[PDB]
């Protein structure tokens, strides 16, 4: 996350690491206490040995002896996504679920019919480079970015036509403030108070963008809305499964 | 703004707005109340019911509602959307179902 500040403990309970033979990869927003939502692309063929697979969790610092580290089941991947940019999404099931504390917490999908609001400022969370050129982020960081119209992004100034209607883009036109390296598979998160509390709901999957925070090159990420169904399904049918499946 | 289908914090009952009075009415219990609790978690964001139960008006009241809605269980698993299979109804066994979905969105600190 370019552009962004540090956040403390408890302030966003979903946010989770995603580490492949000890490294973080991407991040991941947890759905319930063993069910993690990332992005597809995280798991290209050389990545696909579960066991070496870790997921993180309660603690915004990478090296926090206090956070909690699971094991991978299985990961169902949209069998959409052509690269193996639409669909790229997928569920990461953990071997046994993760306790719900003050600081472990999974986040709302959005509800049926419930549509992105253009303009809205939503916040975006993650551990990846704070410059391109950079290092990741040894604290967890949070960044506040609008929605922008995919009529904007598709212009030719923008991102020319690459902005397919399952993906949407949040940023700044003057640039500055972004997701980044390393933020892939993360949350994107709206509030709102249509259940009559305010809750924080899974808008976007940080899915890629051309550099980061640079102007008029503002992130895409994955529309959830449109993948409701798919996420209900997947996990209906593939809580037994064990392994990469794909579901389309 | 306020989303049409909503469960109260204080017994889970579930309350699906009718448009046609600007009214709140209680979903009747069913032989279906397991797909229907499932459903109506699933329709405002939560991810599945973790547990549902049926309640009865003479006992737990009416916590401001007006009246029922059925489902009609014959198209219930054709759907997607609860609203589409429902109809008002009198339910005279005064029995409507409450759903503890998997609560999510909220930070928990002090
Ligand atoms: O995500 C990403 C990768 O992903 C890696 C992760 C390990 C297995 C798959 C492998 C491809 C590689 C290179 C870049 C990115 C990435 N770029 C990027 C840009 C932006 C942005 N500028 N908005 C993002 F928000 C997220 C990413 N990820």
């Amino acid at each position: 996350i370019v552009g962004g500040r540090d956040t403390s403990l408890g302030r966003w309970p979903w946010q989770v690491s995603l580490r492949y033979d000890g490294a973080h990869l991407c991040g991941g927003s947890l759905l319930s206490g063993d069910w993690v939502l990332t992005a597809a692309h995280c798991f290209p063929e050389r990545n696909r040995v579960l066991s070496r697979w870790r997921v993180f969790a309660g603690a915004v610092a990478q090296a926090s002896p206090h956070g909690l580290q699971l094991g991978v089941q299985a990961v169902v991947y949209h069998g959409g996504y052509l690269p193996f940019n639409s669909n790229d999404i997928a569920l990461v099931h953990l071997s046994s679920p993760l306790p719900l504390t003050e600081y472990i917490q999974p986040v709302c999908l959005p509800a049926a019919g419930q549509a992105l609001v253009d303009g809205k400022i939503c916040t975006v969370t993650g551990w990846g480079n704070t410059q391109y050129y950079g290092q990741q982020a040894g604290v967890l960081q949070e960044a506040r970015v609008p929605i922008i119209s995919n009529d904007v992004c598709n212009g030719a100034d923008f991102y020319g036509n690459q902005i397919k209607p399952k993906m949407f883009c949040a940023g700044y036109p003057e640039g500055g403030i972004d997701a980044c390296q390393g933020d892939s598979g993360g949350p994107f998160v709206c509030e709102d108070s249509i259940s009559r509390t305010p809750r924080w709901r899974l808008c976007g999957i940080v899915s890629w963008g051309t550099g980061c925070a640079l102007a008029q090159k503002p992130g895409v990420y994955t529309k959830v809305s449109d993948f409701r169904e798919w996420i209900f399904q997947a996990i209906k049918t593939h809580s037994e499964a064990s392994g990469m499946v794909t579901q389309l | 703004p306020l989303y049409p289908v909503q469960v109260s914090s204080a017994d889970a009952r579930l309350m699906v707005f009718d448009k046609t009075e600007g009214t709140w009415r209680l979903l009747c219990s069913s032989r279906s109340n397991a797909r229907v609790a499932g459903l109506s978690c699933e329709e405002m964001g939560f991810l599945r019911a973790l547990t549902h139960s049926e309640l009865d008006v003479r006992t737990a009241g009416a916590a401001g509602t007006s009246g029922f809605f059925c489902v009609d269980e014959g198209r219930l698993p054709h759907t997607q959307r609860l609203l589409e299979v429902i109809s008002v109804c009198d339910c005279p066994r005064g029995r409507f179902l409450a759903a503890i979905c998997q609560d999510c969105g909220r930070r928990k600190l002090p």
